[PDB]
This record gives C-alpha cells, structure tokens and sequence, in this order.
C-alpha cells in the first residue's frame, strides 16, 4: 500500500512539474495588449486578442 | 586442506558443503546431527524428604516431679505437667490424689523410608553441548561424536574435524533447579532457613549421610486430657507430601525449543537452538585427480515440476554429453534449495530432486567445474499439515525472473522523461533571457 | 529487630556494629574473620603421565615371509624387512640368505606410575567464597561457620545471621588452569587431539580407565644392523618429564592480594579484596532494659598521648560523672578511628585505646546514650617497618580539625569587598546620567 501511495505522490509531482513548466512558458504573454499567440495554441485557450 | 563452514543445528536437516579445491575434481560433504544434548554442570544446596515424629513412651510418677534433662537431638522439646489421674486396664493406678506428675518429650528424625524417594535442590551454571554427527561423504560414511565447544577435535579417516564455538549457550534453565523422582522444576527454594514450615524444603539435610537434619516443623506439646493416658501433640502436616500435589507444571511441559528433559544426570537433548560453526583440516589423499574424473562438456539443464512441499518437491532433469565414463559430485551454489543426493553415475541423463521454499528457484547447479543456470515456475501444494519436519530450511521469499515484480518492472516508467524534457523546453524562452 | 551492616574482608580487622535502638540500653557488637576459602567448581577433560614404549620380542624367520595384523591398539606400528641374516649365541640362525625376513612391532601403553601422578586439565569456573568468623555480643563469645552467597544463613545462640552475597564477583584464577601434586599452574593446554609430540599433552585420556587413548608420539621403527638381534625405533622422549623441569611459575609465588593457594580441593585463602554485606535478625534476649541501665550525667572526654602507629597506639582516658553504675558500652561515630574493647567497667573514670591513621582525628565518643566530643593531635612513630598488618581500616587522611585547615580559613579574601567598591563607584558614576 505504501507503493501505491508513493506512486500517487510521484505522479502528482510529475503533473506539478509539467504545469509549472507550462506556466513559466506561458505567463510572459500576459502584458503587451495585442496577444497575437502562435500555433502553440495547443494550450492557452483563446482570450479576446 | 583447511576449510570451514557454518551449519545449522537442527535434527535431520541434511546440509551440504561444497569445496572447490585445485588440481582435483571438486568435492561434496554432507553432515546431519541427531543427539545434540546440552548437558549442563550442576551444584548442590540441600535435600528434602518427609519426616516421622519419634515419640517415646510416656513417663509418670506418684507425688514426685521431674525436669527435662537436655538431649542433643533435632527438635527435642519437652515439658512436664501436673494434675493427672491415669486409668489403665486394671482401672486405677496409684494412691496420691492431686500431686502426681507427667513427663513426655518429642523429637523428629529424617524418616528412613525417604532414603530412596527424595527431592534435590540445585543451583546451576553454564551448559555444554554434545553433538553426534554422521559425516556422509565419498569414503564409507562414519559417525562422530563430540563436545561442541571443548574444541577437542575428533579425527576420522585421516581428517581432523573441530567444532564450535557455540553461541550464547542459551539454556532452558533458571538458576534454582529442583529435581524429583523423574522430573525437574523451576522454583525458589528457601535459603537453608525454613522461615515458613508447612512449605517445601521444610526439613533439610546436606546429603544423605549428614548426621544433623534441620527442621522448623513447628512442634509444640499439649496437655493430657482427663483420665486416660496418652501423649497429645499438635504439629503441622508434612510439607513434602503436600508439596507433591501443587507441582502442576514441569519444565518438561514449558520447555522452549522442544528440549526433552532426562534425569540421572539432568540433560536436555535435541534442541533447535541456533546453529554451529565448523572447521575442517581435510586430508589431501581422499580426493580424485582430475585426469581421471571425466570432464563432461556441452550441457544445458531442464526442469520438470516444482512444489512448495516439505519433504522433496521439485524434480529437474539435466542433459549433458559424455566423453568418458565415470562419476561426479553435484551441488547448488545458493541457499534457495538443497539436493536429495550427493553424486551421480554421470552417463548422459541425470535425475535430481530439490526443494524450493516460496516462489522461484533460481539455480546455479554445478557438475565437475561446470556451471549451468536454471529457473522454474512452481505449483503450490494442496495439503495442510504433515507429520515430519521441513527440508527446505533456507527460507527465501523474493526473486526476479520473468514472473515476479515484472509488473513493477513495467511500472517504474514515466516521470523523468516528462520533467527533463519539460525543463529543457522551458529554457527556450528562459535562456534567451 | 533487624539491621544491616558492611564489613571489610580481611583478617585481623575488628569490626564494630553499634545499633541505635531507642527505648533500650544501646548495643555494639564485634565480628572478626578468621578464614576465607574461595573454591571454584572443577570440570576436567584429561590427564597426563609418562608412557612406556612396550615392545615384545621380534618375530624371526627365514626361508619364507609373513604379514602383520594391526589390531585395535594405541599406535600399532609394524613392518617386515627383507634380508636380516643375523648371528646368534652360537653360529647362525638360517641358511636362506636372500630370504631371511624379520617382522617387528611395538605400541604405547601408559606406564605403571600413571596410577600415581598426573596433571588434570581443570576447566574450573564460578568460584564461591566461605568464611569462619566469630561474633561476640553481650553474653556471647562463640564462633560460627558461614557460606557467604545469599542462601545459607542459620543461627547462633538463638539469633539469625545472614552473610552476603558478595560485592564484586572476582576470582584470582583463570578459566583453564592445570594442577599437579600440590600446585596450580595458570597456563594453556593442548586441545585433546592436537597433541604435537614433545610438548605438554603428548598422550591423554578422559579418566584413569578410558580404555582407548590418544597419542601422536611420532613413533617410527627402522631396520637393525647385521649380526645382533634387536629392534630399533625412534621417537621424541616422554615430554611430560620435560615439562616437569621447566615449570618456572607456580601460583603460590604469583597470585595477587597474597591470597594463598591450597589444594584437595583446589581453593584460595585469605583474599584481601572487597567488603561483605551482612544482615542480622537479632533477638531481644541479648538486650537489657533501660530501667536497669547505667545512668550517666555530664559526660566529658580528654586525651593523654597519641601514637600514629599500626598498633593501638592512642591512649585516651575519659572523664565522666556517675549517679548509678553498671555495664556500659562505647563506640566511635565516624569511620576515622576504632576502639579496642566493646565495653567498660563503669567506675568513676575509664581508659580506652583508640587507633587512627591521620594525626588529627575527631572521633566524637558514644557512651550509653551520651555523646560528647574530644579531639587530639598526634605524632608519627619512631619505627619504619612492622610485623603485623594495619588495624585502622579507615585510612582517611584529610581531617579539618582546625589545626592545619585554619590557615585556609585565614585565606578569607575581602578583596571581594574591594570588587564591590568598584561596582559602587561605577554606580555613582552612573548616577549623574
Ligand atoms: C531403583 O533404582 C535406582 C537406580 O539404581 C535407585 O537409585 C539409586 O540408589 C543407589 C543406592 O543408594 C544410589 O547410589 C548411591 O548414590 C550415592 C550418591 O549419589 C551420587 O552418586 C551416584 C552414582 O553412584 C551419581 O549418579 C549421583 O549423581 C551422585 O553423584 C553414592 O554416594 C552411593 O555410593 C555409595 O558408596 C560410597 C562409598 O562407600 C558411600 O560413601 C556412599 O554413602 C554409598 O554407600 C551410591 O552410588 C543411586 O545414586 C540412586 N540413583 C538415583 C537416586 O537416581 C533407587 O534407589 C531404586 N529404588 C529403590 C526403592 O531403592
Ligand atoms: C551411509 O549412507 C547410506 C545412504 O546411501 C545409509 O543408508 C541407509 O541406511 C539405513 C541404515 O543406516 C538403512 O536402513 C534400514 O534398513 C533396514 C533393513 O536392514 C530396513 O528394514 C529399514 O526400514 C531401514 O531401511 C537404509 O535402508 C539405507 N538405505 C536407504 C535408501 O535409506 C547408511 O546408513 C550410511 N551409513 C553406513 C555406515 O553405511
Ligand atoms: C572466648 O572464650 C574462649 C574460651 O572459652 C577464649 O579462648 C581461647 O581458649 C582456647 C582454649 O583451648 C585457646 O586454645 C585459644 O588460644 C584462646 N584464644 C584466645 C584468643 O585467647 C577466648 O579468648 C574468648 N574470646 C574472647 C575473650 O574474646
């Protein structure tokens, strides 16, 4: 059962690292009003440009 | 040749020790113990049996008194009373109305009939084993017997075997042993002063021949009654014959590790206490020169069936291609199983019997300086209980070959790829800055 | 009443036990130790003795050969020889010059005197002390014999006495000692099967009658030279006698604490180590009712001369008033001094002899429920060496006594007052803030 819980915490840590990478790759498009965002559109649901 | 081993101390478990010696075909020895008695030392404190109240005849006088001239016996109490009118068969006794006097005494001796039914009280100190082995190898198997840690190194057939030292001398004995006719007990016997009568050890003696027993039996006299002649005494019952009831719990019952207890002398045999280290100075003659024992090459083994039985579960057959006719010893280079036999008339086919414990008999089986790997899945047994001990003593749970932990071997996976690639992608906007 | 005390474990030291049992005339008592036998528990393995190379007359023949038997005997050596042609008392013996063959044989059997001297390899252990002391309280002057392990404790004169168990379980022995005709040697021994020839333990046996025996005496026989009929044979001589002449260290010249060794049974005597616990169950009958006690008012003390000796050097007369006289007692209420007799004869004034080791004692006094002090300076003795041990087991050097310590009392040091003035002038510096 400890194997089960360490698997749970490890996969949660992996998802945390991945979403933090996405945020540190995405957040620098917050300012600069014209938000012309490229084909990286696979993330960042479209806001009013 | 000097070579040592570490064998377990369990009756009947066949142990194998394999010797890789140079310039000769390899050698296999087998040994198993039977009567591993822990004969302890012993000491003495005192003895104890029943008693007998040696009462003499009573003494009277007609209007004349007496006193108690002392007598150096054990428990020689005495008294003297007045006011007696002792009838007899012929009725009255004398003519003196109220001046007559009574004399009596009592003294107790260690009763003669306890010379052959006694109880003994011992202190006790460290014990020493006595192993008795069969040594079961290529020369006509001989039997040896030894004190395990006297280091007294008996010899057989040109070879000098030493044993021990045994660990911790773990004993099923307290330090205040008491022994009855064919049994032993653990008690706290009273320290030579019977501060309570009516108990065990109420009377004592240093031996069967000491001339002075000690009794705190609590014996006082009384007064004779009206009319008749007798000697009234009131003392407590015999602490011995009332201790023999409340024994209720030998060391024969509560003995740990199954040690059978015997008397004359006291001894505890066939105990499963720990194990034994052994060393050997092996005679150089009893080997075989490797130009004569055949060198079989081009072999790979197989298996038939496996079982977590106790007696002998798994059978595995082997294939090898002969070059000269002869014989060869076999061995398994790990603890995961033991083998029913020692050698083989090595002509082509070879059937052997092993005993696995739990899950996966990973094997290295050796034939005359040839190694061969072997694995096998198993079928667990269906029975519940048996009437004989185990032969697969090397209890080992885990393994890794193609069935166990394989889901873990696919489970590890994942994470590191994601994080490493994710950060090395993170840099693409955070290395230009 | 019950009380507990300690006693120093040597010979000669008189010890005083002054029970303070209120409501009664006070009481002191004396115990003196006159033996300490310290025996360990023997456990032997083998013995030794010189052997005898017993050889029968040699078998001779010509004109054909023979063979040999090798029956079950100690070290049966035998061989035939090809070409032995001898002379004789007259002429010759055969005429088969190329066929004269002689057999010879010899073996080893314990000598005649092996029934009379040996060296037992005792694996002794777990020593246990004994004592023969004498106790004197009021109407008692009788001795007693006591074991000192906590168990054995009986009586004297209608009172119960218990001795021990010990303070420190120490032995002046080793684990694996050897004995001889009257001595003890603290050395190793061969392991009963490693009897390398020439050194100790070249032959051995479990007892005097173990009808098979170990031997590794290197015996071998050669062929004779022509003419004379005899038999040659070579081996190292009987190493027991070699070990006899190089013993070089007995225990009676090396054992510590001067605790001398005796044998039959193997024991040590007068060990000057440690102390003994003791517990008394003392009966009332020894006491005396404080109504009938000597009443003594206005007790004082004084001294005459002190001698800082080994013997009872100090003489101190004692001033004390009287109102009714009797049998009084006296005891010192520290560990520093000791007193000579346990009582006085109460008449006006008394003389006592006290002993010390520190030249400024302040043993106070205790006399019949009246305690009062008196101190004295002393002086070293003119002598250097003596011929009896100390009687002053309280060898406690530094007493205060206000004689040499009074200089350290005159090391007072009011410069702390000077430090206080420094802090105060700091304060009045600060008061103008
Ligand atoms: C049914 O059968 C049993 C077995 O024989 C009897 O038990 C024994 O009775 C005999 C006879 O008394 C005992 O033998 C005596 O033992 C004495 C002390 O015990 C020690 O020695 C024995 C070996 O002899 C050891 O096994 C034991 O551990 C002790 O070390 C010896 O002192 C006696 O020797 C005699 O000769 C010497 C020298 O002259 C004298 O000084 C002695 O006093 C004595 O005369 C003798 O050896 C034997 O020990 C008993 N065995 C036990 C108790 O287990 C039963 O008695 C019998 N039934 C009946 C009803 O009698
Ligand atoms: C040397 O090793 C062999 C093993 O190969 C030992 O052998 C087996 O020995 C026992 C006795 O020691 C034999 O026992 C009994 O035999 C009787 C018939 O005489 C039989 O009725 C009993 O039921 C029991 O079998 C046994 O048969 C024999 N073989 C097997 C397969 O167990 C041998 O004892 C060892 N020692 C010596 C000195 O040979
Ligand atoms: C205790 O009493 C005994 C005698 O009742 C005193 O005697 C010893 O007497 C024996 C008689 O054979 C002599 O062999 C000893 O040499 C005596 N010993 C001493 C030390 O004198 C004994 O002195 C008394 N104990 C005392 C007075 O303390």
């Amino acid at each position: 059962v400890a194997v089960s819980v360490v698997v749970l915490l490890s996969v949660a840590a992996s998802v945390y690292m991945c979403v933090v990478a996405r945020n540190k790759c995405l957040t620098p498009y917050a300012l600069t009003p014209g938000a012309v965002v490229p084909v990286t559109i696979g993330v960042l649901c479209c806001a009013p440009k | 040749y000097e070579h040592t081993a570490v064998i377990p101390n369990q009756v009947g478990f066949p142990y194998k020790a394999h010797v890789a010696r140079e310039g000769y075909s390899p050698l296999t020895l087998q040994m198993q113990v039977v009567e591993t008695s822990l004969e302890p030392t012993l000491n003495l404190e005192y003895i104890t049996c029943d008693y007998k109240t040696k009462v003499p005849s009573p003494y009277v006088k007609c209007c004349g008194t007496a006193e108690c001239r002392t007598q150096d016996k054990p428990e020689y109490k005495c008294a003297v009373f007045t006011g007696v009118y002792p009838f007899m068969w012929g009725g009255a006794y004398c003519f003196c109305d109220s001046e007559n006097t009574q004399m009596s005494e009592a003294y107790v001796e260690r009763a003669d009939v306890c010379k052959h039914d006694y109880a003994a009280a011992y202190r006790a100190h460290t014990a020493s084993l006595r192993a008795k082995i069969k040594v079961t190898y290529g020369t006509v198997n001989q039997t040896v017997e030894a004190y395990v840690n006297g280091d007294h190194a008996v010899t057989i057939a040109g070879t000098k075997f030493i044993f021990g030292p045994v660990s911790t001398a773990w004993t099923p004995f307290d330090t205040k042993i008491v022994v009855y006719k064919g049994e032993v007990y653990n008690q706290d016997f009273p320290p030579y002063g019977a501060g309570q009568p009516g108990r065990f050890g109420d009377i004592q003696s240093r031996t069967l021949d000491s001339k002075d027993l000690y009794a705190n039996t609590g014996l006082k006299l009384a007064r004779p009654a009206a009319g008749n002649i007798h000697v009234p005494y009131t003392q407590t019952p015999s602490g011995f014959k009332t201790w023999q009831k409340d024994r209720d719990s030998p060391l024969n019952a509560k003995a740990p590790f199954g040690c059978t207890i015997q008397t004359n002398p006291v001894r505890a045999m066939n105990c499963a206490v720990g194990n034994i280290p052994v060393s050997m100075d092996i005679a150089d003659s009893a080997f075989t020169r490797l130009t004569d024992a055949p060198i079989i090459s081009e072999l790979l083994c197989t298996v038939s069936t496996c079982t977590h039985s106790s007696d002998f579960g798994g059978v595995a057959v082997l294939s090898y291609k002969v070059e000269k006719a002869g014989r060869c010893d076999v061995h398994s280079h790990s603890n995961v199983a033991v083998l029913q036999e020692v050698s083989i008339e090595a002509e082509g086919r070879s059937v052997i019997h092993f005993s696995t414990a739990s899950a996966a008999p990973s094997f290295i089986v050796s034939v005359c300086s040839s190694r061969a790997t072997c694995t096998a899945k198993c079928e667990p047994p269906k029975d519940h209980v048996v009437t004989y001990p185990a032969n697969h003593n090397g209890i080992t749970l885990p393994d890794l070959s193609s069935t166990a932990m394989t889901w873990a071997q696919h489970l590890a996976g994942g994470v590191g790829l994601l994080i490493a690639l994710a950060v090395l992608i993170l840099v693409i906007v955070t290395c230009i800055t």
